């Protein structure tokens, strides 16, 4: 009776979609569960819609009836008043003024224009990644826990000696160190607003775009209370700016000159705390190197014996190793190796497990593993170009 | 950076720096130094079963009151050999006595900056002098950067760091040489990456009286078999 | 600089070399020279 | 059965569901019904409902819209849509009149996914490479093996490699590896070239790995396969505005993607190269890339098989020995093992024969193997 | 062989019609002893309530360890067994039951995860970052509910005068109640604090503090009797002004005891008619708490009279409802038997009658999966009366399906459908059942759903949404849900009468610091717990109604919710009661159901050294075959052996 | 640490010398030049870059010199270079009869280049000669001799062979129609002839394009001889009636 039940269970959900609601989804309409036809007639007949302008100045500001000269973008501008339920005081020079149709006066103050590029760059997902997945840097991740978090966890312990904490971090260090990783623990671990920025976003075709964005980024950042932003890869508008002949870089160095103004400029730069990962600390302006922008550089160089130890027991806690591991003498065989360099090297103990067809991963894989990704990839390693940079 | 003889901003020959760097990447070389004698046991990587193990010459004899452990380039240990066994026969000869090994470590020591644009880099080696001279048994340190030091136990090499921390735990300096050779070999077996065979390893001994003497294998075996 | 035509020959002949479900689509190239051609071509 | 027993307690609660539908469906008073309030959404959608683009969202039931002429109406969206799927930049459906959101689109896709994505499986498989068997064996267990048994590594406690670079002289097989597994993997397979990402205006690279990227992730499971990644490096060209430097940005944009703050889904980075000493070794590092193999020029046995391989469907005169193109004792390639192939098909039809002779093999060798 | 029949015999048990699982029990029962797994035949026999067998089970088993093991885990369950004078270890069994020493492990397993750092809730609400007596309540609740079982916190360990005058009229209970809560679990050390406050010149601070007595000995079990002597001396004459605080900490203290001295104390004052209605249905509440699962002749009858005697219009009024509660609480999963009852009710009066009638059936069918019985539920669901029956029928349906995992999820889909073509008094209950079905487990369509309801215009559906869901997240502090209650507290910021819900929600979310599970069932999924079940049947029906009850002047229940704190542990123990740090490996589920392949695989490995606080449907493994542990389940409490075969 | 050193003598990451393989490549695009071994004699082939109109005939060759009385040799790759590897060649010719009386073997004074060779491509940063020769020799241990040198300094004996452009196209055809203990200098001649026109098919093989050198021994002397226009275009001719022979008989078998 089996196939029996499933062609009547399907028959039964085919009904109960036929009588429910099935497939609205080409264009994009909702499962009719939150479907408030009452209330959504009385939407459209009683919420008019509101055109977005802009309050250019306000003549008359006294108390005498004043009058507001709004500019609806892209369609004209007029000389309006405020709506009988809009105080005056809720609307400044700058606000979006959002006026109705129809005589443009039924004001709701609008918030600052936010370009969709810049605002989908908040941190909503939270990575997976925590602060016990990072190992053999102890001191830099004390550090950065300190400037990052604990100014936005315990504030009272520094107000109470009336200290500013540095805002501004430089994670700088190989291709693989735990400057990402470290990112990823902040922005997981972080009760704020965690906007990651990509050096190669603030690249755009147009002049005057890359540091319109980066004003519009930090202006956000601004609105919100408590900010951390995280430019990754900052190497790619951070350089030193040099004349040249032919005006080469200009853009990115004008951008990354915004940056450096909204760090550090004729204005107090808020609530906001940055960071700055890189694995070329050499080429970043000394303006953008200056402790006014980047307070606590940190240097994630590569992890010493007790570092590579505790690397290795991270990555090879959920594995199926064997009896006795030795995650010691590994430490020591794989020297000036990288954390990326430790985990290809438990992966790949695993993958000679597999292809064995083994269900144990043995000291004998682990060497293996250590010769195939130490030694053999040895010549395609970026530490040795890396460190001098 | 650009040029062998440039400094970093911290204060750094970056030369020196970068061959301790390759000296981290050799085997584990132990000296102790006691009333009774000096010890040098190094691990002898046998990476196949068909390299003839006596042929791995890690412990050399300087002279007949000084041998000598090396650690990282071997090719460049044994020049900075001949190196000492020169300059110990030239202070014979010249004054018809035996270098202290104080006096043939810094002769050593001063060939390992002498890099310019003779030798384009530095020695990528560190060297473990153990000797008996005037003033009892000795064993000096040297490192590529040209700094060296006597120390009463030392371990170079890929597993300095732990070797030394053991030799911390172990070391006291009212022991004997045979206790001395016994801890050696229990630190050298620990951090070894393979099974301690007595043919994997070599030891020498220094005494306030015989010469050098480098272990047999029979030696070797009974005291693998007493540990 | 390199040759833009290069580029092209090159990229669709990468499309054509078995990732292209069509089987009449063909290309052809006009040169001047033939030692300068690029090494991938 | 248990199972049977588990179905049946589900048909049951089925049943149920069904039930208690009709009877709700039934004392409505002859409103809400299923079709009705369809019809009454048809009514407050309008007849027209222009596509405009979603600026931001304020709250529930509000919302920017920008319309095609540039006017930024702030409106209400009501009950209809999802307030899901909505992210700035979307496109929105707006009522005529009222400009209200009403529904959202983007249901089509972009030239650029049309494109990338290899909608098809070439017909190259793994049985018609000849030598690779170590190659063959290391990328199934990057791409195939994870997707087909996900129970070994899950078992084992690691997790799979997340890229594998193809490196080897000009012609070793790795696009041809690239197209079994193509063929014969169920995931989305995204082809690009490197020179095809060197792109014009400044910040086109970077926004096309970026598209790129996106798009194996929304279409995941995807093997992203990056043909002569040496292209954006290797070749200069005047189209690229930005040079070098852009160049340079374009592949910090890669790096981030192979390996960022972003967390990936399921892309897997298939990505090969005949000069990978030119490649950024931070590009290749193995948290971004593990598994750099070789593809080296095949020895004798492999030529063999290679032209077995290649031959297997011609008619080769009986007078015809593979065998002396293969003790010709040069730096011969697969590629050129094929073309010699098909050039002595191309002199045969010329000649008007339909079996290949070695006159005609050995004219081949002269004209495409030019030594 | 055993594999097959005891993995098919339990499957089929949860998928099975009720005759046929009592048959499939007792041979599941009988091969177990048979092969002699012991710890397996106890759990069979509780739950299939067989406290004889258990008995008969627990006697046979002669190994000291393996006893006392047995012991941890039907302490955990809930149970006092009256064990004879000649056992193995009696006094060490005895008191592993009473479950002394679970403030030293709780204590102990704090102090390896550090969190004796006191959190306020402030802490918690990060105002920073985004009122009144009302405010005061909600931090007053929030921080209990964080520093539950610790003894510890900042507020009232510290100066505690002023936070209990800073709170307002019910406040003082509110705040009182809240201290005993945060030194519960065997803190009665505290009893000296609890007793320097009731000697107080306040009512409402005494009785508070009273309750707080009554809910530190919650779940404790002290053969000194620290409660019936407080409850007695306090509850014994003033039986006129409130008396709820003394009712309910009783009950609450006590609770799966069914101590025929308590049970007698309670019932006079239920049926003296002089209490206040508030006192009758508080009483008839500790009555059920009491005696949760017991077909009880003397608690059924004393509820039948006093639903007779309770005027017509004090039926009408609110309050009444748990006078059945109680009665279902009495009649907790015993199945049909409560024909007789239910005739009574029906007897009883016809508008009270749907209302009682579904109560206690939903309350007895509780967990049975009867598909019949649901559909009776869903025909008066669909029967509109154009309410309070249609709230508790729904809440049945989620009580009476939270048995299987698939039934769950289809209960889920069915309480959606239910939500979307429902009327006012279905809505408001839906998400009271929602929020039964799935407890401390935080899912990806429960969360979505209650959060989308949150904003629903209606905001009694607001309200029961927003406690719906910090009820699913409760005791599993999250990332995701902290921030979604958070961005809710911004919603609702103007709003005291859902903020308070918000603040609530938080933390009841934020649970001992994340320590603890509400959730009833315990074990491996299908273990049913009659004390937690009780509390939080309680707490929901209260909920039913949530502007008078909760949002009044009965946030009691509440505190009663304290009933199903029970502790997401791992700690492993020695043979004489000694801590064992031990690796172990941690992960959800996973396995190959071939045939009957066990579930018990887990891929998430992640290695911990006992003691380990697992989350929701993890399974703890050993890491290494050097010890056995003698429970084949490693959940809770365990003994584990040293291996004599090898390390 | 020079910024403007170019690193001539360091390896790549790849044990693989660039510059050496640069100046191999440049020889490829040098002129085309062939030498044959027979049990008479042997001889080198060479093709003329210097066909212009307007060039004046000075010398005895262009491509090929005269190292002592029984040795010759010719260049391919850059002339300049090719000048001061034949002025050392000499150099070390005269030397070694200097030192030994006698003259020097053709494998020694290869060695001896191609050990210079070696020097400049291990020692200083200046860059390898791009010259590949080919010598041809007489010396009373292997008799008639054939060497070519490439730049890295490696030389090898051959029989048959071919340096500079289309030099693998000449070889592979060497190689399938070269007879060992056979192909007395007549036939060497015709050989060269023929592959001298397929890997110069561009152009129809103009007696005044190439340059054919044979060294030979006659009453115990070795004669060096550069064939005369008139004999070239003999040997064209008989080419071209072979040729037309060989496609008249493939026409009527077909
Ligand atoms: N210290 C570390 N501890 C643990 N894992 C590490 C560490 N360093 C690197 N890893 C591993 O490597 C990856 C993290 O590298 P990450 O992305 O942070 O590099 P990065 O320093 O930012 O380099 P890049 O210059 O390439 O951007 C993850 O796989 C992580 O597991
Ligand atoms: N086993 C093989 N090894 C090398 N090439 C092969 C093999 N089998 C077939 N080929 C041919 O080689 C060509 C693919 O070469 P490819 O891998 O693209 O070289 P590259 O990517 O370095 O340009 C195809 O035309 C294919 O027919
Ligand atoms: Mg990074
Ligand atoms: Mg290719």
């Amino acid at each position: 009776q089996i196939k029996q039940v499933e062609d009547d269970i399907q028959q039964l959900l085919k009904k109960i979609n036929e009588l429910t609601g099935i497939k609205e989804s080409d264009t994009g309409l909702a499962p009719p569960a939150l479907w408030d036809l009452a209330a959504d007639k009385q939407t459209l007949q009683s919420e008019q819609p509101l055109q977005v302008a802009r309050c250019t100045k306000i003549i008359n500001a006294d108390s005498e009836d004043p009058k507001y000269i709004i500019n609806v973008k892209q369609f004209a501008k007029f000389v309006v008043d405020l709506s009988d339920q809009v105080a005056p005081t809720d609307i400044e020079e700058g606000m979006r003024v959002g006026v109705d149709r129809n005589k443009y006066q039924i004001h709701i103050p609008l918030p600052p224009k936010i370009d969709p590029t810049v605002t989908m760059m908040q941190v909503e997902e939270k990575p997976d990644v925590t602060y016990s997945d990072v190992g053999g840097c102890k001191e830099q991740i004390e550090k950065l826990r300190e400037v990052v978090e604990t100014p936005l966890l315990h504030p009272e312990r520094f107000v109470n000696l009336g200290i500013e904490p540095p805002k501004g971090v430089l994670l700088f260090g190989p291709p693989g160190t735990g400057k990402t990783l470290c990112a990823r623990a902040v922005a997981n671990r972080t009760d704020a607003c965690f906007i990651r920025v990509i050096g190669s976003e603030l690249v755009q075709k147009y002049v005057g775009e890359g540091a319109r964005m980066v004003r519009e980024l930090f202006e956000m950042a601004r609105t919100k209370k408590a900010c951390l932003i995280f430019f990754d890869e900052i190497d790619a508008i951070g350089g030193a700016r040099f004349d040249d002949g032919a005006g080469g870089d200009n853009e990115v160095q004008r951008t990354m000159l915004e940056l450096i103004n909204q760090l550090d400029g004729f204005d107090p730069r808020g609530n906001i705390k940055v960071l700055m990962a890189t694995n070329r600390p050499d080429t970043l302006d000394p303006a953008l190197m200056r402790p006014g922008r980047l307070d606590r550089k940190i240097e994630f160089s590569l992890p010493d014996l007790e570092g590579r130890t505790h690397i290795f027991k991270i990555h090879a806690r959920s594995m199926s190793v064997e009896r006795d591991i030795r995650f010691e003498l590994l430490a020591r065989l794989c020297p000036n190796s990288t954390g990326a360099e430790i985990r290809s090297v438990c992966t790949e103990a695993g993958m000679f497990a597999i292809r064995a067809r083994r269900k144990i991963a043995t000291e004998k894989d682990f060497l293996e593993a250590v010769n195939k990704v130490i030694k053999s990839y040895a010549k395609f390693s970026a530490t040795p170009r890396y460190m001098t940079y | 950076d650009r040029g062998v003889n440039t400094f970093s901003p911290e204060g750094r020959l970056f030369q020196v720096e970068y061959a301790i760097e390759a000296i981290k990447l050799g085997s584990t070389a132990i000296g102790i130094q006691t009333s009774e004698g000096v010890c040098l046991a190094v691990e002898k990587r046998i990476t196949s079963p068909l390299m003839e193990p006596s042929s791995i010459e890690k412990i050399v004899e300087i002279d007949a009151h000084i041998g000598c452990a090396m650690s990282g380039l071997i090719a460049d240990a044994k020049t900075l050999i001949d190196k000492a066994r020169v300059e110990t026969q030239n202070h014979w000869f010249t004054y018809n006595e035996t270098m202290t090994v104080e006096s043939v470590t810094q002769a050593v020591s001063n060939l390992a900056l002498q890099f310019g644009e003779a030798m384009s880099r530095p020695f990528g080696v560190a060297l473990l002098f153990g000797g008996v001279d005037e003033k009892g048994p000795q064993l000096f340190h040297m490192d590529p950067s040209g700094t060296f030091v006597q120390c009463d136990a030392r371990a170079i090499g890929s597993a300095s760091e732990g070797a030394q921390s053991s030799l911390q735990e172990v070391y006291h300096k009212s022991m004997t040489l045979k206790e001395a050779i016994k801890s050696s070999l229990i630190i050298l077996k620990q951090v070894m990456e393979e099974k301690l065979n007595a043919t994997n390893i070599e030891l020498a001994t220094v005494q306030p009286g015989q010469n050098f003497h480098m272990f047999t294998k029979e030696e070797l075996e009974e005291v693998i078999k007493d540990i | 600089g390199d040759s833009e035509v290069q580029r092209t020959m090159l990229e669709l002949l990468n499309q054509l070399d078995g990732f292209e479900a069509t089987k009449n689509i063909k290309v052809i190239m006009a040169t001047n020279r033939i030692d300068i051609l690029d090494s991938a071509l | 059965r248990l199972k049977l027993l588990k179905l049946e307690r589900i048909k049951d609660y089925l049943l149920m569901e069904e039930e208690f539908i009709r009877n709700q469906e039934q004392m409505k008073p002859l409103e809400e019904k299923q079709e009705e309030e369809r019809s009454k959404v048809d009514d407050l959608r309008g007849t027209p409902m222009s596509v405009g683009t979603l600026e931001e969202i304020i709250d529930d039931n509000h919302a920017i819209v920008s319309t095609s002429v540039g006017s930024e109406h702030y409106v209400s969206i009501l009950s209809f849509v999802d307030k899901d799927l909505l992210e700035p930049g979307c496109s929105v459906l707006l009522n005529h009149k009222v400009h209200a959101v009403i529904g959202v689109l983007m249901d089509d896709t972009d030239p650029l996914v049309t494109v990338m994505k290899v909608e098809k499986a070439p017909q190259e498989t793994y049985a018609d490479i000849g030598g690779l068997d170590n190659q063959i064996q290391e990328i199934k267990e990057s791409v195939e093996l994870p997707l087909t048994h996900p129970e070994y590594y899950e078992e084992m406690g690691i997790k799979p490699p997340k890229g594998v670079i193809l490196y080897g002289p000009p012609g070793t097989g790795k696009t041809l590896l690239a197209k079994a597994v193509a063929n014969q993997t169920s995931a989305t397979f995204l082809r690009v070239v490197g020179s095809e990402l060197i792109q014009k205006y400044l910040g086109d690279g970077p926004k096309l790995v970026r598209e790129l990227f996106r798009v194996a992730e929304e279409h995941a499971p995807s093997i992203v396969f990056i043909d002569e990644i040496d292209a954006i490096g290797t070749k200069r060209y005047d189209s690229n505005s930005g040079g070098e430097r852009e160049i340079q940005r374009t592949m910090l944009e890669l790096l981030n993607q192979l390996d960022g703050f972003d967390s990936r889904g399921d892309v897997k980075v298939i990505m090969a190269t005949n000069r990978i000493e030119t490649l950024d070794p931070a590009l290749i590092r193995p948290g971004r890339i593990d598994r750099k193999i070789e593809f080296p020029l095949p020895d004798e046995k492999t030529k063999k098989r290679i032209f077995q391989i290649h031959t297997s469907r011609m008619t080769l005169a009986d007078d015809v020995t593979l065998d002396d193109l293969i003790m010709a004792k040069d730096d011969l390639s697969g590629a050129d093992i094929k073309a010699i192939c098909t050039e002595a098909g191309l002199m045969a039809l010329r000649e008007r024969r339909m079996k290949v002779t070695n006159e005609d093999f050995k004219k081949s060798k002269e004209n495409v193997l030019y030594k | 062989a055993y594999a097959k029949v005891c993995l098919y015999l339990t499957s089929c048990v949860n998928y099975v019609p009720e005759p046929e699982n009592s048959a499939l029990l007792r041979c599941a029962l009988g091969v177990f002893r048979k092969f002699s797994r012991f710890p397996e035949a106890l759990r069979l026999a509780l739950m299939l309530n067989d406290m004889e067998l258990v008995e008969d089970i627990f006697t046979s088993c002669k190994d000291v360890v393996v006893q006392k093991q047995m012991a941890f885990m039907l302490g955990r369950h809930g149970v006092f067994l009256e064990l004879s004078e000649d056992v193995e270890e009696y006094e060490d069994l005895t008191e592993i039951m009473s479950n002394v020493q679970l403030n030293s492990n709780f204590l102990a397993l704090a102090r390896e995860l550090d969190i004796m750092e006191p959190k306020v809730p402030d802490d918690i609400y990060k105002t920073h970052l985004e009122d009144s007596a009302r405010m005061n309540l909600a931090s007053s609740f929030v921080n209990g509910f964080v520093n539950a079982a610790f003894g510890q916190d900042k507020l009232l360990t510290d100066d505690g005068n002023k936070w209990l005058y800073k709170n307002k009229d019910h406040g003082m209970l509110s705040a009182a109640a809240s201290l005993g809560m945060i030194l519960l679990w065997d803190v009665d050390g505290g009893l000296t604090q609890i007793d320097k406050y009731l000697y107080s010149s306040e009512d409402y601070i005494k009785s508070g503090a009273l309750l707080a007595c009554g809910i530190v000995n919650s779940g404790v079990r002290n053969e000194c009797d620290p409660a019936l002597a407080l409850l007695s001396d306090y509850v014994l004459h003033n039986s006129n002004t409130m008396r709820l605080g003394s009712i309910f900490g009783l009950g609450l203290a006590y609770a799966g005891s069914n101590r025929e001295d308590v049970l007698t104390l309670l019932l006079p004052v239920m049926g003296d008619s002089k209490s206040s209605m508030e006192v009758a249905g508080v009483t008839a509440l500790a009555c059920g708490m009491i005696a949760v699962g017991s077909c009880n002749g003397d608690v059924t009858s004393t509820i039948l009279q006093t639903i007779m005697e309770k005027s017509e219009t004090e039926l009408k009024d609110t309050y009444a409802r748990w006078l059945p509660l109680g009665l279902g609480l009495n009649h907790l999963g015993k199945g049909e038997a409560i024909e007789a009852i239910l005739a009574a009710l029906e007897v009883v009066s016809e508008p009270f009658r749907s209302f009682a009638n579904t109560l206690v059936d939903v309350c007895a069918y509780a967990g049975s999966g009867n598909v019949l019985k649901v559909q009776q539920l869903l025909h008066i669901c669909s029967e509109h009366f154009d309410g309070a029956h249609q709230g508790v029928a729904v809440l049945g349906i989620a009580l009476i399906a939270m048995g299987e995992e698939i039934g769950a999820e289809m209960a889920l889909r069915t309480f959606g459908h239910l939500l979307r073509y429902g009327e006012p008094t279905l809505r408001r209950a839906v998400p009271l059942a929602l929020a039964l079905i799935s407890v401390s487990n935080p899912r990806l369509n429960i969360l979505d759903t209650l959060s989308k309801f949150s904003h629903d215009a209606d905001p009694e559906v607001s309200y029961n949404s927003i406690f719906a869901m910090g009820m699913v997240g409760s005791g599993t502090n999250n990332a995701r849900l902290a921030a979604m209650l958070r961005q809710l507290a911004q919603y609702h910021a103007k709003d005291p009468n859902n903020l308070f819900m918000v603040r609530l929600a938080q933390g009841l979310t934020h649970l001992g610091k994340g320590t603890l599970t509400l959730c009833p069932y315990h074990s491996d999924r299908q273990l049913m717990s009659q004390v937690a079940v009780a509390g939080l049947l309680t707490v929901l029906v209260s909920f039913l109604d949530v502007r008078n009850i909760i949002l009044g002047k009965s946030h009691y229940v509440l505190y009663g919710l304290v009933a199903a704190m029970q502790p997401r542990m791992l700690v492993t123990f020695d043979e004489e009661l000694r801590p064992l740090p031990v690796s172990v490996r941690v992960g959800q589920a996973v396995d190959v159901v071939g045939q009957a392949g066990k579930p018990k695989t887990i891929t998430g490995f992640q290695t911990h050294t006992t003691p380990v606080l697992l989350a929701h449907g993890e399974r703890a493994e050993l890491a290494t075959e050097e010890f056995l542990p003698v429970t084949p389940i490693l959940e809770g409490f365990v003994i584990l052996r040293k291996n004599p075969n090898y390390d | 640490s020079r910024r403007y050193d170019s690193r001539t003598t360091i390896f790549s990451p790849e044990g693989r010398l660039y510059q050496v393989e640069y100046a191999m490549e440049a020889i490829g695009h040098a002129g085309t030049c062939l030498g044959i071994l027979a049990n008479d004699g042997v001889l080198l082939a060479a093709e003329r870059r210097n066909i212009h109109k307007l060039l004046d005939e000075v010398f005895f060759s262009e491509k090929i010199y005269k190292l002592n009385e029984d040795m010759a040799c010719s260049v391919a790759g850059i002339t300049s270079d090719a000048n001061v590897l034949t002025n050392e060649l000499r150099l070390i010719a005269q030397r070694y009869l200097l030192q030994y009386q006698e003259p020097i073997p053709c494998e020694q004074l290869v060695t001896a280049l191609c050990d210079i060779k070696q020097a400049y491509t291990q020692f200083g940063g200046k860059r390898p000669f791009g010259v590949s020769l080919l010598y041809i020799g007489w010396d009373k241990h292997y008799g008639f001799q054939l060497y070519q040198s490439d730049p890295s300094g490696n030389y090898g004996g051959w029989k048959a062979t071919c340096i500079g452009n289309n030099s693998a196209a000449a070889v592979s055809m060497l190689k399938q129609d070269y007879k060992e203990g056979e192909m007395t200098l007549k036939s060497a001649l015709a050989l060269a002839i023929k592959v001298l026109n397929k890997t110069m098919d561009v152009s129809k093989l103009s007696a005044e394009k190439v340059e054919i050198a044979t060294l030979t021994r006659e009453n115990g002397k070795t004669v060096i001889r550069v064939l005369k226009q008139k004999e070239v275009e003999q040997l064209i001719k008989k080419h071209e009636e072979e040729e037309a022979k060989a496609e008249r008989e493939k026409k009527e078998k077909e």
